């Protein structure tokens, strides 16, 4: 069932079949933009889904705007039908040449003059559009970009309820939150004053505004006769009269203005019926209609609030106050009456990139149309042309600044493909248009029983931004409105249905959802009469096997993408699982990757959709292959070539390559991987290696999370990585002259510049050491050449120089910007982080020689030793099972079957009973090998080539100490466990500073490793020094090593000689404080006496 | 050197400020926008505070290193390290006496209670 | 600027009203310099942003 053509074969501990393949993992990101621009594929998909009206994004935004007109009604303009064009240049050059992947858009505008009756229609250029590449990213100025979705509360109506502490009576509050306009709050109080708060005003009785519209008092009485408290309020109100009511409403809204009937009559429709001033998104209108069951049969076209909505809302509020369960309105079917909840996924919508870009271009269009209408009103009416009207600067500027500074435009972290996919799939909750950190409540950061199937509960950043950043579920797909969905198969009469449907939160609540893991017969019959189930909210209880209506699809329907590939996830703890999931997004691509021996079946699929691996489009036969390019011949006679970038700096400092895995003369089928990118092995993810682990405390070197590594890893490049630095210098013009890069440089010995070439740059392939010169330039002449920072080294792989003479776009005011790439090969050393997939971090405490590590009975030294005291306290026992299964798979097994399948081997797939050495196995999450399976397997491992079996049935083995040479008294556990490598290397951290450049404005040493600056000295250190009673040390730290210039010079000279250190002087801070306080006329004396 | 038995804040007076400063600013012009140099008696004139560079007379008459404490008659500046620029002040002369904002507005207003 | 204007104006000569107005302007300038926003509308040049007076150090 390997959907991809030629993926590696790895039998799995499969017990249940999923009736649908995982949907395209990036379809969520691309569908939004596809809808926004508008393409035939999106139109066909929308028609398939059944939506009556196919409407694009650009067309919608710039059609709801037109037709613009002047107040005199003598002029009008319209322009619709936006269409796009081809590309400027391919993506490779756009990223390398510093350009921006875009394309032009043309809108056909029609220019109509009312009083005359003429039409002026022709195409118009409207700037460029940052098109989306096929991997769901935006290339801006050569730097990758990825916009993250956002969570917002859908505009609608929410019926809140607060219980009074004194009255102990229910207060039902209803608040409407439209896209833009006034906010209405109808609250029944102890005093019974059912009033309104329009724009945070005083609570004015609802009857006042109800009559203000002219609502007949008799209709108030009859329609509210069932209501008692509201009838009392009606009898209690004093002011009566349509004119009086509307005038009072206007005074409450706008007091101090001429009170007239026309003013209030116009303001009513302007604040509630002028669509431009008061607007709600179609999602809001649809959700409100569903809430009240009013206007259900028609497709929403008018997006304004209506009076019947308000009257139905107040009726609903009063009925709820009476305590009724369900309410009905004429023309509306029966619906329940209950309070709404903020943290329900039937209310919190999801605004993809489409909504954000549409809003930004809408703002741009508003800014453009204001000036356009003013210009047409003022400009000559005879020879006016739309070309002269439309101004393109505002929209382009708006999109550019949105891409530049908007917080929703983050650089796509690219440590490895998994990180990129997770970042593309992220679900943010903060940023512009959202709540802040201090104002956001703590409850929102907690789970909600409606999260199951939509947002993973495990994956989350560890920092303070916990609960505000989730991730789509595996099978979740956004509905055309923005409400996440989730697949289900509906049980009709107790028989499972293969056909599936997608249900949103509201419909999910209103039905009965079964359990995927519940046993089901092959014929679709429920073997059990009682099957557990999930109910309205936090309710689970057995029910007969007939009334059950819906059943899930697969057990892995609530995990994120990253968490879906952590074997034995059903055994770890929540915190440990979250830590492991977060760790998996920090691996570093190695030089020679290897696929894991034990891993879920969601590895190859997560790699193909990751985009970082090429794949053939049509089934052809390869003619020839090369390390730099490939040429595949299609069956129709069309030759095609793919170019693979080799050693190009990743967006985060790591390296990226591609090595084709195909041979010359093979008929490669369509969809078959052709090249493996970083962290890949035969078209499947591989973030780490396989090491032979042992669990025992060893001479305290592995004390408290430390780790010990055999030197075999160091000397075999098992964990050797490549990191590529990047530097650039520029020669920008100045008032005093223009700087030029030149080989010559004043007063420098020939040896120093022995590397620079004739043009003034270092030749390619020349070793560079810290403090060396990397590119020379002269400043009108002084020396300001660029030099390698403190703590860098390696080869020089390539130099890019951009020249204005060759017609290369450069930032304004520059002539020659040159960037140099330095690549260094790092071998794993002491002080480096390592961590498995179960979230057990550590540091390399010591790297013993290969001749010192413990070795198996047959002479196979182990490669890494883990502590044991940290396993049961942290309670991550899953890794022990992973180690056992890894050893079992590595050594190969053969279960006895001559006498028959053992009872413990009943459910094993018939093809999983006979394996080979270095076999591959996969345990899907929540459905994998049980403890009995491991017990049976460990008793049938194939013997070593020497004829003997090393490990026992339990999994432990007899070792031999390398130092003493005598065996340990007790057996120890061993096995192969997958080990990654984190990005927190040691070379970055280590740094020293004795004497160096001093800041000029503060007279303090610089900061940061790159600048070669000293460390910070917090006030807590001052408190600690004071506690010890140490005075002279504090005096030195505060005076002689930070501020006093003459003090520093004198102490350095004395140290250089044999003289005693002279006593410190007056710090610069105190003298500055004096010379500053003396400026406020406060004569600050010293009184040395 | 580093002996501070006490510290007392005294209320200054016009003559005290006259004594403190080394110049009399007269123009608001900042560093020149063309030659990037201070203007005559401007807000950065070397004739008030000191030389922009170290051991450098404004006209170059006494730019040699072996010049310390020698005021140049040609350009009217002193020859010392650029640090001295940070340790000298200037005083503006007022054509009309004023009040100290910290007193007639402070709570309690010292002027109000005293007067 | 205000002080140099006061000097030039007194050199040129004028009745009491204008000179007193200029003196008040100078007083306000000095008060703002010693502290901005201490009383009245604080001075704001860019983006209606209050400026950091001497006392803010
Ligand atoms: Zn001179």
């Amino acid at each position: 069932n390997n959907s991809v053509p030629g993926a590696p074969n790895r039998v799995s501990f499969a017990k249940l079949r999923e009736p649908l393949e995982v949907p395209g993992l990036l379809d969520v990101q691309t569908d939004s933009f596809e809808w926004l621009i508008g393409s035939p594929r999106w139109r066909e998909s929308a028609a398939e889904r059944g939506d009556v009206n196919p409407v694009g994004g650009l067309e919608e935004v710039l059609y709801e705007l037109s037709p613009i007109e002047d107040f005199s009604g003598s002029m009008s303009l319209s322009f619709s039908d936006p269409r796009f064009d081809d590309v400027k240049a391919p993506v490779d050059e756009c990223k390398d040449k510093d350009m921006t992947y875009a394309a032009p858009l043309f809108v056909t505008a029609e220019f109509i003059n009312n009083n005359t009756g003429e039409i002026k229609s022709q195409t118009v250029f409207m700037g460029d559009f940052p098109m989306m590449t096929e991997k769901g990213t935006f290339i801006i100025n050569g730097t990758e970009r990825v916009v993250v979705s956002q969570l917002v509360r859908s505009p609608g109506v929410y019926f809140d309820e607060t219980i009074d502490k004194s009255t102990d009576k229910t207060l039902h509050s209803v608040k409407v939150i439209p896209s833009r306009g006034a906010w209405l709050e109808f609250d029944v109080d102890k005093r019974d004053t059912v009033g309104v708060r329009i724009d945070r005003k005083r609570r004015q009785p609802v009857t006042v505004l109800l009559k203000a519209l002219g609502w007949t008092s008799e209709q108030i009485v009859e329609r509210f006769g069932f209501s008692e408290i509201m009838r009392s309020t009606l009898e209690k109100d004093n002011t009566v009269g349509t004119d009086e009511a509307l005038l009072d409403i206007y005074r409450k809204l706008r007091p101090g203005e001429p009170p007239t009937k026309e003013s209030a009559q116009t303001l009513l429709e302007n604040l509630f019926f002028k669509e431009k001033r008061y607007d709600l998104a179609r999602v809001g209108r649809y959700k409100v209609n569903k809430k009240l069951g009013l206007h259900v049969g028609e497709p929403i076209t008018s997006s304004t609030l209506t009076e019947e909505d308000v009257v139905a809302t107040i009726e609903y509020l009063v009925r709820l106050h009476e305590g009724q369960t369900t309410m009905t309105v004429p023309g509306g079917v029966e619906v329940p009456v209950e309070t709404d909840d903020i943290d329900h996924f039937g209310n919190r919508r999801l605004r993809t990139v489409g909504e954000l870009i549409q809003n930004q271009i809408r703002v741009g269009m508003s800014r453009m149309e204001r000036v356009v209408r003013e210009r047409m009103t003022t400009q000559d009416v005879e020879a006016i042309t739309p070309q002269t009207l439309i101004n393109i600067r505002p929209v382009v500027a708006a999109i550019k600044e949105f891409f530049g500074t908007s917080q929703l435009s983050q650089f796509m972290d690219q440590n490895n493909p998994l990180s990129g996919l997770t970042h593309k799939r992220r679900l943010s909750a903060l940023g512009p248009g959202g709540l802040s950190r201090e104002r956001a409540g703590l409850e929102v950061r907690d789970v909600h029983p409606s999260h199951y199937g939509r947002m993973c509960p495990i994956e989350t950043p560890e920092g303070p931004n916990i609960g505000l950043i989730g991730s789509l579920s595996v099978y979740a797909r956004v509905n055309p409105f923005g409400f996440i969905e989730t697949p289900y198969r509906k049980v009709v009469d107790g028989v499972v249905s293969d056909e599936i449907v997608y249900l949103t939160a509201d419909e999910e609540d209103r039905h009965v959802v079964a359990q995927a893991n519940s046993p089901i017969d092959a014929d679709g019959r429920f073997v059990e009469p009682r099957v557990l189930v999930r109910r309205k909210a936090g309710e689970v209880e057995y029910v007969p096997s007939s009334e059950v209506d819906y059943m899930d699809v697969s057990p892995r329907q609530m995990v994120s993408v990253a968490t879906a590939m952590i074997p034995f996830l059903e055994h770890d703890d929540a915190n440990r699982a979250l830590m492991g999931a977060n760790m998996q997004r920090q691996a570093v691509p190695l030089v020679r990757s290897e696929a894991p021996l034990v891993g879920t079946g969601m590895e190859l699929r997560a790699a193909i959709d990751a985009g970082d691996v090429v794949v053939a489009e049509e089934s052809g036969v390869i003619e020839e292959v090369s390390a730099d390019y490939i040429t595949v011949m299609h069956d129709n006679g069309t030759r095609r070539t793919y170019r693979m970038r080799k050693f190009a700096r990743s967006n985060h400092g790591t390296c990226a390559n591609q090595c084709p895995i195909v041979d010359a003369g093979d008929r490669v089928e369509a969809g078959q991987v052709i090249a493996d990118g970083p962290c890949t092995d035969d078209g499947e993810m591989a973030l780490g290696k396989n090491l032979l682990v042992a669990i025992m405390p060893w001479e305290g070197h592995n004390y408290e999370d430390a780790i010990i590594l055999s030197n075999r890893l160091v000397e075999e490049d098992v964990l050797t990585s490549i990191h590529i630095e990047e530097h650039e210098i520029d020669a920008r013009d100045t008032k005093l002259g223009a700087e030029e890069i030149t080989r010559d440089i004043p007063n420098i010995s020939d040896e120093v510049l022995a590397d620079l070439d004739e043009r003034g740059i270092v030749r390619i392939g020349a070793e560079v050491r810290d403090g060396d010169i990397l590119v020379g330039k002269v400043t009108p002449v002084r020396d300001t050449s660029l030099k390698v920072p403190h703590g860098e080294s390696g080869k020089v792989i390539g130099i890019r120089v951009f020249s204005r003479e060759d017609e290369d776009e450069l930032p304004a005011g520059v002539n020659e910007l040159v960037r140099v790439y330095v690549a260094q090969k790092r071998k794993i050393s002491d002080g480096d982080k390592l961590a498995g997939r179960h979230g057990n971090k550590g540091v390399i405490g010591k790297i013993l020689p290969v001749e010192d590590m413990p070795f198996l009975a047959d002479g196979t030294p182990v490669d890494i030793i883990l502590n044991t005291h940290g396993v049961p306290r942290r309670m991550n026992i899953g890794q022990i099972l992973e180690t056992h299964l890894g050893w079992c798979a590595h050594s190969g097994w053969k279960v006895d079957a001559a006498k028959g399948v053992p009872d413990w081997a009943a459910r094993l797939p018939d093809e999983l009973l006979e394996a080979q050495p270095n076999a591959i196995v996969s345990t899907p999450v929540f459905d994998g090998a049980q403890e009995a399976e491991l017990q049976g397997l460990l008793s049938c491992t194939l013997p070593n080539r020497d004829g003997d079996v090393l490990v026992d049935a339990d999994g432990k083995a007899m070792l031999f100490d390398g130092r003493s040479g005598e065996p340990f008294p007790y057996p120890v556990t061993v096995g192969y466990m997958y080990i990654m490598k984190l990005h927190h290397l040691v070379d970055d951290k280590i740094h020293a500073r004795s004497t160096g450049p001093y800041s000029m404005i503060t007279q303090q040493p610089l900061g940061g490793k790159a600048q070669f600056g000293g460390q910070r000295f917090g006030e807590m250190e001052c408190w600690a020094m004071q506690a010890y009673g140490a005075a002279y040390t504090l005096q030195e730290l505060l005076t002689i090593k930070s501020d006093d210039t003459v003090g520093r010079v004198k102490v350095y000279e004395a140290i250089v000689k044999g003289e005693n250190i002279p006593e410190p002087g007056i710090p610069e801070s105190f003298k500055v404080l004096l010379k500053e306080l003396q400026s406020l006329c406060l004569n600050v004396e010293v009184l040395s006496s | 050197v580093n002996f501070f038995d006490e510290l007392r804040i005294g209320l200054a007076t016009a003559e005290d400020i006259r004594q403190w400063s080394y110049g009399e600013v007269k123009k608001p012009e900042t560093i020149n926008y063309r030659t990037l140099k201070p203007e005559k008696d401007g807000l950065f004139c070397e004739k008030i505070f000191g030389p922009t560079r170290d051991w450098e007379c404004y006209c170059g008459k006494y730019k040699r290193v072996r010049f310390k404490g020698i005021i140049c008659e040609r350009c009217g500046v002193e020859v010392t390290r650029a640090k001295v620029r940070r340790e000298r002040m200037g005083h503006i002369e007022l054509a009309a006496p004023v009040t100290h904002i910290w007193y007639f507005k402070g709570v309690p207003s010292r002027l109000g209670y005293l007067l | 600027n205000r002080n140099n204007r006061l000097k030039r104006l007194i050199d040129l000569g004028a009745p009491e009203i204008i000179v007193n107005n200029e003196k008040r302007m100078l007083q306000e300038s000095v008060d703002a310099l010693f502290d901005n926003g201490r009383r009245g509308r604080p001075v704001t040049g860019p983006g209606n942003r209050p400026l950091k007076s001497l006392s803010d150090l």
